[PDB]
């Protein structure tokens, strides 16, 4: 008669490691990194994503005619930028602060697009032919942004002072553009803003700005030796913004009621297909489903990831030493 | 290990035990048989899941990467980001994967040490009644019937009998 | 005749967590962190902080006219500024590298004010009717920042140049401040610097400053249209600076010797009470009083604090588990 | 415990032994006692409090957050700020929280281990001279007075007398 | 030592043994010598040079700090690299200065462990047929030659014979 | 008979610390920090490192006739500034975003001086006689940058609109140079620009620069109350740059063709001795030769460096307890 102490084993070859040994053979274990993804993006609270297709993120809030499929009012858990989009800024010039700007615009959720200041608001001038050839849409050949307007001279009396005011009287923050033009030349100067000096002056309770058009022939760049300085601002809720100018002002026509958002904010750079489906945490690489601790896919992400490392593994023992016999 | 039963001087474990982690085999008239020690494998369960999730739950914060962009003329502030989110990238990644393997030599020693503590306390029930083979066997030098052998797994033999 | 081994048990019901068991009483233990703060601001090295009470950073270092109380030296081991300081900038404008200043300013631990250019520095200019109902002090109605002078002309004879000049022939570096004004339209500048094109140019061996007024129209602010541009710089040992304007010049008058700290240096916004007693650990929140080695109070402290960290307790064991019988 | 003496084969602690961790309890015609082992207990002591002040002085940094402001212009640059104080902050979180949670498992294991050993020390001298009870209790077969307890304890026991 | 075989119950080492870590001294008709057990003290040279290496490995990432230089008006971008770079300056610190205290004393554990086993494996060969001196030393109660002493270290001691 | 299980003892004295126990002494043991250095710069890669000698980064790379020694291509593994070094900045004035410039000269492994604006590109001004006495060379007592010219006016005929243009057509970015000179006085403005309001204006692809002379006296610094505001930019490949100014231009002569590194990149401000040797791992204090894990001699290096820490000692026990008798 006899009784015996023993342990478990079984069939498994799955295997830890160890500080003191690699590649042991162990009866129960736990691996807590997922390295898996589904290659596409989906929505995240059941909030779609904003894509942009061809249009760049200039190009999309500036509105470049050829934007016209995004023109208005979005939502967005997320901003899907394409790497080849070629419509951005079609007029060339530098947008000022722009990566201020994607930061500003990747905090947010929602914008609605509102009319600021209506062409009417400028007395003695002209709204109407202020078009260029380097921004084509899908129709005209020669457009502008639908977001400002290109205001030039009329007959050919003098590029008079011209002024526009906004209180913004809402709940919240306006995100809106403007700009100065830079001819290339002093003739290209006079034809469209007469002669003096000119000037492009604007304010709020907290924010001060005063800039001069700068004469000189750059390289072209879609068919122009000129350029514009594009800029942006923020009109605080119970802030009034004062325009005035006597010349070389891109205006504000439309611009956009900001929706801050609580969550994160993100901006994927990706050709990844976006589809018709759910997550509760989506990597700029791809989807993750999984209970799991750790994941090796992407630092890059929105919703709740797990814990980005750079292991291809991580198996925790639970049972002990496979000994099968 | 460093308890010397699991893989030491019992050479192997029992594919036959199929309900727990530690326990018996046992070998009388009425034949033989496969028993789980049902107290010591639930706490070494609890022990472990406990370990298990207490691991889960330190490592459930993220640092969190970002899609900013810097201009030609932010090379400095741009490569401080960089060198940041690696920073917490390589600690994080070290955090891991040495707590694991600390985490997995202490976990099999734990095993050992509940395979050890189970043979002696079965060894200090029977005392003279029984032969230590040095196998993690013992053989009777009385006959040992079914209740007998329960009475040895529940920890209350019955030494002045027999 | 018998001999038994055993093991301490007491009355102890505090509990610890060890990974493999949660809540296990034990005989002794100490605990690591420390969640109790005293809920005020006391002395640190047996040196006072620097309440602000109702004036801001700018309008303390301004010299705004109603923060008398604080004007002159001062010296302390922290800063404290109030929520609801209501006076600050009182001439409307923006304070350049306002937030720069504030981290140079948290640095210090002392400053001499003292007069760096004296009225008469100005030939030709009147110095003695740079006031603004913007700016009252707690008697007169209209006044002005008491560390800068509004110049403007005299009689009616044209803004002439003005020139100032200050070698800094001392030890400590000096904090000094001036501005450039905007007013609201071109007769409100003619009626206070006459015509032309004006400048205010300042230069240093290591720093150059030149601008314009830029003359427009902003939304009112504390009854003004108009706009001061604030400007501030460091005058380094053995330095000189060079002042030369011939119009809307908001000039230097007063400046601070500064005296940069060994320490840390803190600026806290908060409430709580400045009281009468020492410390050698204060957060933001309350002031410390432990041994311990981790706190949960505050990441943000001056003086020699334990480290911060989010956890409720960190219990360690030091006695054995307590199974009393 | 995976050294199986603490709440194991010695299931209970004595309320009795005030005056250290470790120690003994004899029976004899003089009467009964409690006796501290007071090279065990301070040999432990000395450890744990090495242990204790060494977790301290490691643990003497500090993660220092600022003040600083940065304006609507800067929100890159505040962000980084943010994400880096909050990311030392978990770090040292994790560090402090899983640390505690190691050291308490180990230590319960240090003081699990001398009473064992203690236990072990015990039944090494006295051989055949005294019947183990399993409870960590020997009966002697021959009369213990003060002085052949005191030399148990003081490990100097003397076999081939009695 | 939790084991408390090293500097315990065999009080100290052996100079004599130098060709190893773990071992025997056996005293018979044919004289005196020492002898290393090569299987346990290979099995502890792998663990720990494995130890060792897994150390290595995990610290082979370096946070690289950076020249860079900054303006009297990045005095905020400029101290918030300094406060990062001592950020990760001192978890490092930590992390290695933590893991050699902990690993240092697990690894004299190990050791302790080992003697252990080595001592419980010939107590559990030779049973009757030896006297347990308490000191890590058996005396034998029949004659035992030099292949009877390689069978007690080689693990194939014959109990039956004598 | 007997047989005794034992364990190795040794001569070893050599200590390990415990959490549990301070200077315990082990039979084996190693130690993985390295405290040794060579006090010297040595090769990397066997590509020796640039010594700047006597001259500054900017004087190196601006072209200052005193350093004519470095003047053309190099090639670098890293960079040695030496603390004294005299010559940088000769005529007095700010080299605008310096700390970008060092930082992107620091990512570079070497540079191809070339011509990139012949003095024959300016059409009808003088480039022969922009010489000064603040920037001496070894011979002449006046000279100025190799790499930029000071242009003036001729005969005295009114300063004309020059204009120069470059279409990058090589595979490498260009690193180039040029300034805006600020006179002290209008009558020193007048002598050498002439009459009138002058600019300089630049533009690529991606870049504008628009700048006027600002007329002040500053300090006196190498002899000068005039300033230069030096300015630098990269040229992208297929990029073009035009230049235009009618006044106060400090040209771009000669620029250099800059190769970027695929390595790390470094600027060590340091006294040591550069030898002749090779290292795989170089400090800013000297060279590591080790296999070892940590080292505490700098964070701060070039290479394959072991991990910098601020511990004295990283012992490991690998052997037992030494306990001879
Ligand atoms: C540990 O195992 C032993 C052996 O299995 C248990 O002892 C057994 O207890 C049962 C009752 O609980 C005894 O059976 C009784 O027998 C009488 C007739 O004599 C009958 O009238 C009762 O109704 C009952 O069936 C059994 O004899 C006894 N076995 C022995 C003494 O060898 C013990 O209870 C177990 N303890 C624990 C804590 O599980
Ligand atoms: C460990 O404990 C034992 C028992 O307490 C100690 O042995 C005892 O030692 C004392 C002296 O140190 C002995 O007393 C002596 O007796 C003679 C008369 O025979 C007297 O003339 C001396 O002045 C002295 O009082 C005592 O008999 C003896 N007990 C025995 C042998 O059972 C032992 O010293 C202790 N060792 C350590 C290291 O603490
Ligand atoms: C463990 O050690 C024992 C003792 O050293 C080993 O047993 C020995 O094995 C050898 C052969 O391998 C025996 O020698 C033989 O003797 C016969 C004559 O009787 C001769 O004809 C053979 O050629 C051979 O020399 C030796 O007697 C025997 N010692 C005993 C039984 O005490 C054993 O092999 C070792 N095992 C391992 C796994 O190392
Ligand atoms: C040992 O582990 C490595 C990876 O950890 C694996 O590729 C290899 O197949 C393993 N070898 C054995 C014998 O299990
Ligand atoms: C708009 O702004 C002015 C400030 O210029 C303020 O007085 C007025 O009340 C505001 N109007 C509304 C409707 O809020
Ligand atoms: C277990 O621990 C939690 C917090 O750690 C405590 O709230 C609870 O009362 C504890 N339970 C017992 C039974 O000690
Ligand atoms: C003041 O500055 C000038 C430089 O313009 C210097 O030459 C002079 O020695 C300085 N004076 C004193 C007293 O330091
Ligand atoms: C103990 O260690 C310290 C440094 O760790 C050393 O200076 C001292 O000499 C050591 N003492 C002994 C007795 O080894
Ligand atoms: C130089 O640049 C112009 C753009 O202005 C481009 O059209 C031309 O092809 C370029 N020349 C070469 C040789 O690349």
């Amino acid at each position: 008669d006899k009784i015996c102490i023993g342990y478990h084993a079984n069939n498994s070859t799955t295997q830890v490691d160890t500080l003191l040994e690699k590649n042991v053979t162990v009866t129960h274990s736990v691996e807590l990194l997922e390295n898996q993804k589904e290659k596409r993006f989906c929505k995240i609270m059941n909030k779609a994503p904003l894509d942009l297709k061809d249009c760049t993120i200039e190009g999309w809030i500036l509105g470049n005619p050829k934007c016209d499929l995004l023109l208005g009012d979005q939502s967005w858990s997320y901003i899907v930028e394409r790497p080849n989009a070629q419509n951005g800024i079609c007029y060339p010039g530098v947008l000022n602060e722009l990566e201020e700007l994607k930061a500003f615009i990747g905090s947010g959720e929602r914008v609605e697009r509102f009319e600021m200041f209506p062409k009417s608001t400028w007395a003695g001038v002209d709204t109407s032919r202020g078009v260029t050839n380097a921004c084509p849409s899908y129709t005209l050949d020669s457009s502008f942004y639908r977001n400002l307007v290109w205001l030039v001279k009329t007959d050919s009396a003098t590029y008079p002072v011209i002024k526009g005011t906004y209180n913004n009287t809402g709940t919240q923050p306006i995100l809106y553009f403007w700009g100065v033009h830079h001819p290339l030349d002093t003739t290209v100067q006079d034809n469209l803003y007469g002669s003096g000096d000119k000037y492009v002056r604007m304010g709020t309770e907290s924010m001060n700005f005063a800039k001069s058009p700068e004469i000189a022939a750059r390289p072209a760049v879609n068919g122009q030796r000129s350029r514009i300085d594009y800029y942006w601002s923020v009109l605080r809720p119970g802030e009034t913004l004062n325009v005035e100018s006597n010349g070389n002002l891109i205006a504000p026509w439309y611009a956009y009621k900001f929706v801050s958002t609580n969550k994160k904010g993100a901006v994927f750079k990706s050709d990844l297909p976006i589809e018709n489906c759910d997550a509760t945490c989506q990597t700029i690489t791809g989807v993750l489903r999984t209970n799991k601790t750790f994941q090796n896919v992407s630092p890059l992400w929105i919703g709740e990831c797990p814990k980005y490392v750079k292991s291809e593994s991580l198996r925790l023992a639970t049972g002990l030493r496979n000994v099968p016999q | 290990g460093i308890f010397g039963a699991i893989a030491g001087f019992i050479e192997g474990g029992w594919t036959g035990m199929i309900d727990g982690w530690y326990g018996y085999h046992h070998e009388n008239s009425q034949g033989s048989g496969y028993a789980a020690d049902r107290e010591s494998t639930q706490k070494a369960i609890d022990g472990i899941t406990n370990k298990v999730n207490s691991i889960i739950n330190k490592m459930n914060t993220q640092f969190e990467a970002v899609d900013h962009e810097f201009s030609n003329l932010e090379r400095r502030i741009g490569n401080l980001n960089k060198r940041m989110e690696d920073g917490f990238l390589d600690v994080w990644t070290y955090n891991a994967e040495l707590l694991v393997l600390l985490e997995n030599e202490r976990t099999l020693d734990l095993h050992d040490a509940n395979v050890k503590n189970l043979y002696e306390k079965v060894k200090s029930q029977l005392r003279d009644n029984a032969n230590d083979l040095g196998n993690g066997c013992f053989e009777f030098w009385h006959k040992c019937d079914n209740e007998c052998m329960e009475s040895v797994k529940n920890g209350t033999y019955d030494y002045p009998k027999y």
